[PDB]
């Protein structure tokens, strides 16, 4: 009940699984539902698939992909590190970790919701990282050319954008801290109509 | 016993009790102290129960 | 010393007050050389001489 | 009149006059109409592209339409600024409230008298031109500067 | 090889360096003072019920006045596109405010506004029918 | 070609516009470059700025005067002093493996958590913008203390000017 | 005439610190003067010694006003 | 190209120390009127609501001092209501002053009530057509 | 003679001495050109004109 | 004023730089920050090996250390002594403790207006240097004195 | 306790001694208006004043 590969149009639709860790890989159109409490470590997928997962109850996890794949997962896992040089989609319902390491090159589009201490955010080109619904302690960014990112940092928020990339900050945090380049553009984008929004104070004012 | 909001999706939310327990809401459930979550507001941090109540983040 | 102004007298700490319909201000107050008025938001000094 | 000045602090109207031509010239609206005055600057000669990084350059075009308005007396300064349509409502109106204040901030920073600087921004909500195919290049991305002079 | 310390400032003056000295003194007195009114005082809210924020209420501004309330309020509901409310009788002694702030918001302004009044003045806000209301307060 | 604000956070080029003002003799230009970029030399750039460099045992540390390269209350930094902070990345580049220390202090006037929270954001700026030219989060840790080891008496008007400072320290291996 | 070049040359942070108005009561009185004394010891002769720990006195009674003082009468 | 610091910059050690000494005991007296002012709360705060009748949107100028019976019983005539006084009017007549150029006889209203305070209340009854005036014993 | 400081006195004998809050010392004692203090454990010897 | 004294007595800040540039051409290192300066000497120079004893040119050193020590109203000099791993524990913190006695009783023989004197040795427990191939040859093996100048 | 307005004066002047030594003639010298204390395992050193007056 440890190994698990499936390639070539292969549907697997199943649920009440329980595990330790088992490692899966999956290729050309894995239809792949699996709805138990199942916990794992290490997944791969080729590309061309799609694949909805309910029920993680892992500590431990480190996924790299290289085409385009879907997943959606429901769960809780300490997420270490990832990366993305190719086509890649991500959707994630909940992580309670210490610390994350984003790297994107090619094209993606990241949906992430957690609880993290401290994370680093590497963007070169075509991706948009949301950071909606992620609240963390320490925020670093870094944005390259054509790159769109939301942060939701808590405590500290440290962020530099090259040129022509969008950075948006969904919360004050206790300390900001922002560097535009070339066109690099660092933004609020908030309601403006909260009854009970906060305003500035003295440290936290910082002046583009 | 008091609870505070750790992250809300569209449809669910994380809580966390002055006890440290911890919770995983529906938009329809039944909460001891609290009631019965009449809604999820996730695009700010406020959500209302049956007996009048608006959780926030601790600060 | 009586004034007539209509703006707002700070130095010398006057005796009686009165005003208008209109907002203008008169005075009656001690002898003094100088005033201090707060005019828009601003701080001014007046100079009076003849004592 | 040993002690009272003739004038108000080192002022020369020819001056004004010189300066409100050499801006002209420039190419920055000038408006003087009843007592009021509006000073309209296009955004593409003081900002980057749909960004709020402040080029080099342009600190001294503005630390000379600094001394203009401080060589005035006034109370209160009306300061916004307008831009093009780009993704939301919210981007460009976020955009132009930095950018106002930041601009207000460094004229408060230089030595201009006042007592009331008001910072707003509005992005593409109230259109100047019909005209609209350019980019940041387009004249109704603009900064404005409103006030009536005292006395 | 010569020899360096980093604060090179201008020459300054014994003037004010002796102000410099007492003003220490009275910001440690005015701290403990605050530090032990704030626990012998029991706090029970904050003006946020009394006035709240709205939509086009985010628009800042930075002030500094040393005079009277009523111009400042007047220039103020100007700024917000408010309709003016004015309760109370007027004081024969003028309510003289002075704040020199930098770079705040309108809603937190008023707010700390209505802080510094005291006991003779206060604000109210009414932002669905975008009514400033200050009122004097009947004392005497 | 150059931009004064911080090059676009770009790693800068001095040597080549050395040799085309020299060429326009190039091993003369060369040479006034090695004497011109040397580690002597920027110390003493940073001799001539108002920045104190202590070089004892293996550990090497670096002090920039607040009230100089700060505007006062804030935690925005002074553009001004961009010859000083390009020489301080130009020094930092020479050091690629060891982790840095930075901390901040303040006088005693005020109150203690306020004047802890300024020395924090001050700190926290100072790792960010040498974070932005390019060195790993790793190697990094940041500090706002408050007045609680002081090399000047505060009670003293220049000893107070000394005492507000940024302190930056690093380990060899 | 330099001091006095020098006093207003700082104007503001004078009123900044010297609010008097804050410091108006609530019926635009201004509040008394009260001075305190610690470790107080007096030898007034040959077997005589009197001490105390701490001592309070009253300056200036309260009394009306109608504008707030300021540093320039003061000071200038 | 260029550019200037501010010009009024604390360049001197004590002008430093008055500054951030000024910001000090600034925040330090925000603190104390800040844990002083005594607030009401919204919920029960006692003061006029606004009746919106249709006849009580009329705009006028009126300026007058003295006793509140006979400018209400004008006032209401002049929005064709009936009126009426349940109480005693003391030994001691209730004086208000009002100087107004433009607005409604609503805050009108309001704003004698607000003048009338613990002595007397104003009650507004747009079902049968009234005002009436409450004494406190 | 009314002196006011914040370090110790040694020759004289004052007549009466007060404290302050933060410590500074005020003495009352009788006329003399000369007086001896004490800094850090060190002694000194102090100098008044104008009698 | 004639009859004041208008400087300290015996004082000269240019000889004070010009004995503080001799002394780090020496190799002693001078360090200054704010009002507490230090001072580090290797104990090869004073000490022969392991030894609880000095040389006699060891003293003209040290006389000329006293003559820049006269040069500062102070109160409290501080004195510690770190050898290198040796033997023991027991062994290296009685040599430091030796060491800095013999320091402490010549330098309060020779007329340093002072008032306190604390010395300490603390062996090899802190280094300066993880390099640590030498002897009493090594760098961190060394005797180094605090102190901080006051007003 | 609390310091007595009179001030306690104490002269000394030894040479290279341990700091038990250095504390006991202090103790020593103050004598009957103060008294020095030491808690090793809790690392502090007290001093208390006279209970007379």
């Amino acid at each position: 009940l440890n190994r698990f590969r499936y390639e070539g149009a292969g549907v697997v639709t199943g649920n009440n699984l329980r595990t330790s860790y088992l490692d899966l890989y999956l290729a050309n159109e894995g239809t792949t539902r699996l709805a138990g409490n199942i916990g794992l470590q290490k997944l791969e997928a080729v590309g061309n698939g799609v694949t909805q997962i309910n029920g993680v109850s892992s500590r431990n996890l480190q996924i790299v992909l290289k085409g385009d794949p879907k997943v959606l997962i429901s769960g809780f896992v300490n997420l270490r590190q990832l990366d993305m040089y190719g086509k890649g989609t991500l959707s994630l319902y909940w992580i309670k970790s210490d610390t994350l390491t984003i790297r994107a090159k090619k094209a993606a589009k990241i949906q992430l919701a957690g609880i993290v201490n401290r994370l680093d955010v590497e963007l070169w080109d075509f991706a948009q990282f949301k950071g909606k619904y992620l609240r963390a302690q320490r925020s670093f960014v870094k944005t390259h050319d054509k790159s769109v990112a939301e942060i939701s940092a808590v405590n500290h928020q440290s962020s530099l954008a090259t040129d022509a990339s969008d950075i948006y900050y969904y919360n004050l945090s206790k300390t900001r801290a922002d560097f535009m380049a070339f066109n690099g553009s660092v933004l609020d984008m908030r309601e403006w109509g909260q009854s009970d929004l906060k305003d500035f104070d003295r440290y936290n004012k910082q002046f583009p | 016993i008091i609870y505070y909001i750790q992250a809300v999706i569209p449809g669910r939310a994380w809580l966390i009790g002055s006890n440290g327990s911890t919770l995983t809401v529906r938009e329809g459930s039944k909460i001891p102290g609290y009631g019965m979550v009449k809604l999820i507001d996730s695009l700010q941090g406020r959500i209302l129960t049956s007996s009048g109540q608006v959780i926030k983040f601790s600060q | 010393m009586y004034v007539r102004t209509n703006l707002t007298i700070l130095s010398p700490g006057w005796l009686a007050s009165m005003t208008s319909a209109d907002g203008t201000h008169a005075y009656e107050m001690q002898k003094s050389p100088v005033l201090l008025v707060s005019w828009h938001g601003k701080v001014m000094q007046l100079k009076v001489e003849g004592l | 009149v040993p002690k009272l000045p003739c004038r108000v602090d080192g002022a020369c109207d020819a001056t004004i006059i010189k300066m409100m031509t050499d801006l002209n010239k420039k190419g920055i609206k000038v408006a003087s109409v009843g007592q009021n005055y509006l000073i309209s600057i296009p955004a593409s000669a003081l900002f980057a592209d749909q960004s709020p990084r402040l080029n080099w350059a342009s600190y001294s075009l503005l630390n000379e339409i600094a001394a203009f308005l401080k060589q005035f007396r006034k109370i209160a300064i009306t300061v916004t600024s307008y831009s093009s349509k780009y993704v939301s409502v919210k981007r460009e109106r976020a955009l132009t409230l930095a950018r106002s204040r930041v601009v207000s901030e460094y004229l408060w920073s230089q030595g201009v008298d006042s007592r009331i600087i008001f910072t707003q921004g509005l992005g593409s909500d109230k259109p100047i031109t019909s005209y609209t195919l350019g980019g940041d290049r387009s004249p109704n991305a603009r900064v404005e500067i409103t006030f009536r002079r005292a006395v | 090889m010569k020899f360096k310390k980093p604060p090179i400032n201008n020459p300054s003056d014994d003037a004010t360096i002796k102000l410099a000295e007492a003003a220490v003194s009275v910001s440690d007195s005015m701290l403990e003072m605050a530090k032990v009114e704030k626990v012998i005082t029991p706090p029970s809210k904050d003006n946020t019920l009394t006035i709240p924020n709205a939509y086009n209420l985010q628009a800042r501004a930075s002030v500094d006045w040393s005079g009277p309330i009523e111009e400042l309020t007047a220039r103020i509901a100007k700024a917000a596109h408010f309709r003016f409310r004015v309760l109370g009788k007027s004081p024969s002694v003028p309510v003289l405010i002075s704040i020199s702030t930098k770079d705040e918001s309108l809603a937190e302004i008023l707010r700390d506004i209505d802080y510094q009044a005291g006991k003779k003045a206060s604000i109210h806000v009414y932002p669905n029918s975008q009514v400033v209301e200050l009122r004097y307060a009947k004392i005497y | 070609c150059f931009h004064p604000p911080y090059n676009n956070f770009q790693p800068d080029r001095r040597a080549v516009k050395r040799v085309g003002v020299d060429t326009g003799g190039g091993t003369v230009g060369l040479v006034a470059s090695i004497y011109r970029d040397s580690k002597r030399k920027i110390i003493r750039d940073l001799q001539k700025q108002d920045i104190q460099y202590v070089e004892y045992g293996d550990t090497r540390t670096l002090i920039i005067p607040t009230d100089k390269y700060f505007m006062f209350s804030s935690p925005r930094l002074n553009e001004i002093c961009y010859p000083g902070l390009n020489n301080v990345i130009r020094l930092l580049n020479f050091y690629p493996q060891s982790t840095i220390y930075v901390a901040g202090f303040t006088d005693n006037v005020g109150s203690r958590s306020h004047k802890r929270k300024l020395s924090q954001a001050q700190a926290e700026t100072m790792m960010t913008f040498l974070w932005a030219n390019g060195i790993a989060a790793k190697r990094l840790k940041a500090e706002g203390y408050g007045d609680k080891n002081a090399i000047s008496d505060n009670a003293i008007i220049h000893g107070s000017a000394q005492n507000r400072r940024i302190e930056i320290q690093w380990f060899t291996s | 005439k330099i001091i006095d070049e020098q006093l207003n040359k700082q104007a503001r942070n004078l009123d900044a610190i010297y609010d008097f108005n804050s410091l108006v009561l609530e019926h635009n009185i201004l509040p008394p003067v009260l001075l305190e004394g610690r470790n107080t010891l007096n030898l007034a002769d040959a077997q005589s010694i009197r001490i105390s720990d701490r001592t309070y006195k009253v300056a200036k009674q309260a009394h009306f006003i109608t504008t707030p003082p300021t540093w320039r009468q003061y000071l200038w």
